[PDB]
RNA sequence: UGAGGCGGGGGGGCGAGGGCUCUCGCUUCUGGCGCCAAGCGCCCGGCGCCGGGCGCGACCCGCUCCGGGGACAGU
RNA sequence: GAGAUGGGCGAGCGCCGUUCCGAAGGGACGGGCGAUGGCCUCCGUUGCCCUCAGCCGAUCGAAAGGGAGUCGGGUUCAGA
């Protein structure tokens, strides 16, 4: 039934036995300088002892609480400039014949309305490039009793507004309908960030050795515990 | 003939009708055939002899 | 007030080496998986005379393990090497003359040459004509090895770095007297402009 | 506004938070060329004090000078 | 998607063609080496006439920039004749002299009379 | 060094006391040859016929390309 | 041997350096799709996708080195 000519010719990829096959080498590529720099700075944020003021941005809001937060904020999106046109032309036809609650974007607008306690909730993005723009902000919201949370990604936070990115977004007022939705998220948020404040201030980050180096000391200690395992009995 | 002239010459002027013809001398070809054959025959007697080893142990 | 001869040699431009007819840099094969975990077979293609160097070189042809190709090298011939001889390189390589293998694998008193002073620098030590180094003693932990050098100095090198077994070919060269001032002229004319030495 | 906080924060170049950022930046800036364009100011506050305004036409180059 | 090679090479990016919103210069520059600018004047030297009767050629002082190709199509167009080959040299005074050998079906001796040299 | 198999973890084989303790994952007699997959399994397209894909073969996971130094060289 | 770019240095004109701290290939084969031209036959042309690549140091450097292929006779006051 089978053609007897069909024979299987295996290859022995032993040392000096046969040419090696094209296997994946993504772990040995000589990457460009902009990639090496890009990567070994994410390693530095694990080796060095990150101070708590910067490390507090890794303790981030979880997945599903983020989404429901965004589903809430998606109805307080500020008017795009099409409707800004559509809003005043409806203001024109009445003269020839109040403002709803909106979101608030930008640190410079947020910190003021946090310093005036007009905010009910403020969201901060963890990946701000010059982190100095937001470092103070968690410590400030706690000091003035404002619920604050941290969302992963200024991009998805910059998509609420129709910009590219956005550092912070604050809730000043909401409509009567989704006042309980906001209220439940607030107590779901301050229970992790605000009331756990002094717990964060003593939390340094990084200080993690590489997986290749921890395996070396753990081999020397497991071999240290192995002979002491038989030392007394 | 000088190298750039070998463009003109036909094929038969530049080689010999034989494997490696025009690249290797005949006597070094037949020693290359004997070598390639005896080596493979030597691998056979090694592979079938070590097949006996896995029956003995 | 004038710059003396010894100072003018650092600028070069007349005291540079004469490297027109030098065959190449005589180095070892670069470290790779084969040389680190097994051995690799190479053939001594030819033994050639390098101008300005007493020790002869040896074109050794290997079979590249990743591409269909034949990589060629320029070892420093160990005395006793002949053309058509198989040279083996690596950790599993046997101990015969003209086999480069890591020093830590060799027994004590092993006569080596073209030794690496740091693991993977393609040989730096004991590579003049007729010289050699001896593996004095090992140290399993810390992976270190003591070897004495042709100067008599003993040195603690890493166990990973490797060396070709046997002395360097062309020994006994300094025994024949340069008889003529002419022979000395031709010797240095192949190396660098340094010979007629006004005191 | 937040610029007053960022200003007064950069006046604490010895504090732990500042000493970290400075050594991290100074590491990264050391890996680039001696003269290369930066996308945005690394110090937004100081830039505005000196005349920078975020608008097309303002360019910021970060360059490296050998001390001594 | 895997990296078979250990080297990273700059990927080939799309590159467009020029689509200028205006021509850099208004109109194309007119050719200042047309057929009349190439051929300045023929020669009437004793060797030039000797070159006409014997070898059936014409001798011209062409412009120094012209090729044998431009000279060939110039005389072919100015005098309605066919050319066999053109030999050119640059005189010591600077101008370029061209020996134009006419095809055998044309007699250079009469052609010289139409253009006036004799 | 063309940054080509680094560190762990699993798999198999070679042994003395069903897993643990370790070696090993295949090349040493010759101046030969060695690339651009056979094989197996699973999908898919056209008139038994013709032509494609995916995965094993080629284990898995990783955060520094491997080494060697090192808060000393060095500036 | 000279000498750009990357890079480095330099108050600066510039200098160092020539594979070194570099995303350094604008090519090729075949396949797939679309399209055109000439008897849109069949081939050429083009775009896109896929597939492959060691290239390795821009460039300059010899009228004696390397470097395919013209010889004979005749002819001028002066060129063969």
């Amino acid at each position: 039934v089978v053609n007897p000519l069909f024979e299987k010719r295996p290859k022995n990829f032993g040392i000096g036995q046969d040419i090696q096959p094209k296997r994946d080498l993504t772990r040995f590529v000589k990457w460009p300088r902009y990639i090496r720099l890009q990567r070994q700075r994410a390693i530095l944020y694990k080796r060095l002892k990150v101070p708590p003021a910067i490390n507090q941005f890794t303790q981030v809001l979880d997945r599903q609480t983020a989404t429901q937060l965004l589903k809430l904020a998606h109805k307080y999106r500020p008017e795009t400039k099409q409707e800004k046109k559509q809003r005043l032309l409806a203001r024109a036809e009445k003269k020839a014949a109040k403002r709803p609650p909106v979101l608030r974007a930008g640190v410079n607008t947020v910190t003021t309305l946090v310093e005036n306690k007009k905010a009910q909730l403020v969201v901060i993005a963890h990946d701000v490039d010059p982190i100095e723009l937001v470092v103070f902000l968690p410590a400030l919201c706690r000091k003035m009793g404002v619920p604050y949370c941290i969302l992963k990604g200024k991009a998805r936070l910059g998509r609420l507004v129709h910009r590219k990115t956005c550092t912070t977004v604050a809730f000043t007022q909401v409509n009567s309908e989704d006042k309980g939705a906001l209220a439940k998220l607030v107590e779901a948020i301050r229970t992790n960030y605000n009331d756990r404040y002094d717990e964060i201030r003593r939390h340094w980050g990084g200080n993690v050795l590489g997986p290749k180096s921890v395996a070396r000391i753990a081999k020397l200690e497991k071999a240290k515990a192995k002979e002491l395992a038989t030392k007394l009995g | 003939v000088r190298p750039k002239v070998l463009m003109r010459l036909s094929k038969t002027k530049k080689h010999v009708s034989r494997a490696y013809g025009g690249s290797m001398c005949a006597k070094c070809v037949r020693d290359r055939i004997k070598r390639a054959f005896l080596i493979e025959e030597q691998k056979i007697v090694v592979k079938v002899l070590k097949a006996q080893a896995q029956s003995q142990k | 007030g004038r710059v003396i001869r010894g100072q003018r040699k650092g600028a070069g431009s007349v005291f540079r080496a004469h490297v027109k007819h030098r065959k190449g840099a005589a180095r070892l094969r670069a470290v790779d998986f084969a040389e680190r975990h097994g051995y690799i077979k190479g053939i001594v293609k030819d033994i050639i005379h390098d101008p300005g160097r007493g020790a002869p070189l040896a074109k050794v042809v290997f079979r590249d393990p990743y591409r269909f190709k034949k990589r060629t090298e320029l070892f420093i011939a160990a005395e006793g090497i002949h053309t058509g001889q198989f040279v083996y390189c690596g950790k599993k390589a046997q101990l015969n003359i003209g086999n480069v293998l890591p020093v830590g694998t060799m027994p004590e008193g092993t006569i080596v040459c073209c030794l690496e002073e740091k693991p993977g620098d393609r040989g730096k030590l004991a590579r003049a004509s007729g010289n050699y180094a001896t593996v004095i003693s090992h140290n399993p932990e810390t992976k270190k090895t003591r070897v004495k050098l042709p100067s008599g100095s003993k040195k603690v090198i890493s166990s990973a770095n490797r060396a070709v077994v046997g002395v360097v070919a062309g020994g006994g060269r300094i025994d024949k007297p340069i008889l003529k001032a002419g022979r000395a002229y031709h010797k240095y004319k192949a190396k660098r402009n340094c010979w007629p030495r006004v005191r | 506004g937040a610029y007053k906080y960022i200003q007064e924060l950069w006046r604490k170049k010895q504090s732990d938070v500042m000493r970290f950022l400075l050594r991290v930046r100074c590491w990264q800036y050391r890996q680039l060329s001696a003269l290369h364009r930066a996308p945005r100011p690394t110090r937004p506050d100081k830039a505005r004090r000196l005349g920078y305004k975020a608008k097309q036409g303002y360019v910021i180059y970060r360059i490296r000078v050998r001390r001594g | 998607k895997i990296r078979t090679s250990p080297t990273f090479r700059r990927p080939k990016t799309l590159r467009l063609r020029r689509q200028p919103k205006y021509p850099r210069k208004s109109a194309p520059r007119r050719n200042k080496l047309d057929h009349y600018a190439i051929i300045k004047f023929p020669l009437t030297t004793e060797s030039a006439m000797k070159k006409i009767e014997d070898n059936n050629t014409l001798v011209f002082i062409v412009d120094v920039k012209a090729n044998k190709h431009q000279i060939k199509q110039a005389v072919k167009k100015l005098y309605d004749i066919d050319v066999a080959k053109v030999n050119t040299l640059i005189r010591p005074d600077g101008e370029k002299k061209a020996y134009v050998r006419l095809a055998p079906d044309y007699d250079a001796l009469d052609v010289a009379n139409k253009i006036g040299i004799i």
